[PDB]
């Protein structure tokens, strides 16, 4: 009932982009992305939402909403790449949670 | 929850501030853009404001407490302008144009574009 992606950049001073699609007859109570910064609320409405995600908590300024990535983390596959990543856990008003996981290769 | 008034006086501001920095990136950039792609960019505008009150709300209530007084209009009149320019949509505007991906525009984007600022509606 619900579709996403995200938009990885090539370098940790161009925030990732998050993008969601909500379609939906089961309402969706709460969105909660869990960042390395904290937990932050969203609201998916019917259609597209969007959000930025950090690579690094040296962007955090005063306002309202910041989401920095958990990383970065070596991978056991190679040594190339570095992983970000965070999760998102949908409450529906109906039946459990969804919990989404949101992850960015950065080479190296 | 919120005061009718405060949540008006938030909205207007945060739009406001979103579409003034949309009017200065089509200055430069909108030039190749079509019509109704330049109305996907205020509607993205709009609809961010919509997907991130949850959290507005969070930072407007940790700054009202702060006041130690009880608030007023004009302290969310001021609290919506910081949140419309704290923020460089850009990020957005770039990456939906740079990588084709600026969004089909549909009927309940035009729906919203519509809308007085001060009736968008938003959920607590
Ligand atoms: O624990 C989050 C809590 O922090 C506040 C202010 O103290 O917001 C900061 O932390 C958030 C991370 O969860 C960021 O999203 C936000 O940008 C930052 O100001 C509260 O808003 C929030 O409840
Ligand atoms: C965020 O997720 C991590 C696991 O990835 C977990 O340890 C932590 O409890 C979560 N944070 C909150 C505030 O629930
Ligand atoms: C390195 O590992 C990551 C994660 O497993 C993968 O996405 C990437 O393609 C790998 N790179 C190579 C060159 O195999």
């Amino acid at each position: 009932a619900a579709d996403w992606d995200v938009y990885c950049s090539q370098d940790e001073s161009i925030p990732a982009k998050f993008i969601s699609r909500l379609v939906t007859s089961q309402a969706l109570e709460k969105t909660e992305i869990n960042c390395s910064n904290g937990l932050v609320p969203i609201t998916q409405e019917f259609g597209i939402n969007m959000m930025l995600i950090q690579y690094t908590r040296n962007e955090l300024l005063d306002s309202p909403g910041m989401c920095v990535f958990w990383g970065p983390y070596s991978v056991p596959k190679n040594d190339t790449v570095v992983l970000y990543t965070v999760t998102a856990r949908l409450k529906w008003s109906e039946g459990p949670p969804t919990n989404l996981s949101i992850q960015c290769y950065m080479p190296k | 929850f919120l005061n009718k008034a405060f949540e008006v006086a938030l909205k207007v501001q945060i739009i406001a501030g979103f579409d003034r920095g949309l009017v200065k990136w089509l200055r430069v950039h909108g030039r190749t853009l079509s019509t109704v792609q330049k109305k996907a960019l205020y509607f993205v505008n709009r609809r961010y404001m919509q997907t991130h009150w949850a959290n507005y709300m969070l930072w407007i209530n940790k700054k009202i407490d702060a006041l130690g007084r009880t608030p007023v209009v004009g302290d969310y009149t001021r609290l919506g302008a910081e949140i419309g320019r704290r923020i460089d949509m850009a990020y957005f505007y770039d990456f939906l144009k740079d990588k084709n991906m600026i969004p089909k525009y549909l009927p309940y984007m035009e729906e919203i574009n519509r809308m007085r600022p001060a009736d968008v509606p938003v959920k607590y």
